[PDB]
């Protein structure tokens, strides 16, 4: 199976044709995605199997083949890039300055970019190319636009 | 039954499309992992 580092599409052949349900990051032999994309189910890569290793519905995260490897964080000041992987469309970087999700348990970065539901799991990067979180879990405002949290493991 | 396909490298791209605003929002995270707006 393919274990090369990078961004991957998460596909299914259960519905009409091939449908993209989300995106994930392969790093250090571990596949990272959002929980709502796979629901904790096993994955396929060629003729190889990817079994879940760690999952958490509250954080909306899941790792396959090993523990969560992504530990970089948004510095709270600089612009970041969403490496969006939309359905049927090429991988595209979009630079933005994150807003903030203020919660009773602390502040979290948030990116105000709207993409199809199948784009969930696309990495958000810092200026060094490090993954500081996954895109795809957030909220909808008055204007109908979508604001995703910058969701990082822990 | 789900499968994965490589879609690219993870790299920062100099002079990529710069868009999106930075809103400050009071939010709540429930036991199901869903965010909701607070007012
Ligand atoms: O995969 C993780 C994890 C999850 C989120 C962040 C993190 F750094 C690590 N596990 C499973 C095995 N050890 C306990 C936690």
């Amino acid at each position: 199976g393919e274990t090369t580092d990078g961004v991957y599409r998460v596909m299914t052949r259960r519905l009409l044709g091939s449908t993209q349900v989300g995106v994930g990051v392969m790093q250090e032999g571990v596949f990272h995605t959002m929980w709502h994309v796979t629901k904790g189910a096993a994955l396929r890569s060629g003729e190889g199997r990817l079994d879940p290793y760690w999952g958490d519905v509250k954080q909306d995260l899941v790792s396959y083949c090993g523990p969560w490897k992504l530990d970089a964080a948004w510095d709270g000041l600089s612009e970041v890039q969403l490496l969006a992987v939309p359905p049927g469309e090429r991988a595209k970087n979009i630079q933005t300055l994150p807003g903030i999700f203020k919660t009773k348990d602390g502040d979290i970065g948030a990116v105000a970019l709207d993409y199809p539901a199948g784009t969930s799991g696309s990495p958000i990067l810092d200026k060094c190319g490090r993954v500081i979180g996954l895109y795809g879990n957030g909220v909808v405002i008055k204007n109908g636009s979508y604001v995703s949290a910058i969701t990082q493991g822990k | 039954d789900m499968y994965i396909e490589r879609a690219g490298d993870i790299t920062w791209e100099k002079d990529a499309e710069v868009t999106g605003n930075s809103p400050r929002l009071d939010v709540a995270l429930d036991e199901s992992g869903d965010f909701s707006l607070v007012e």
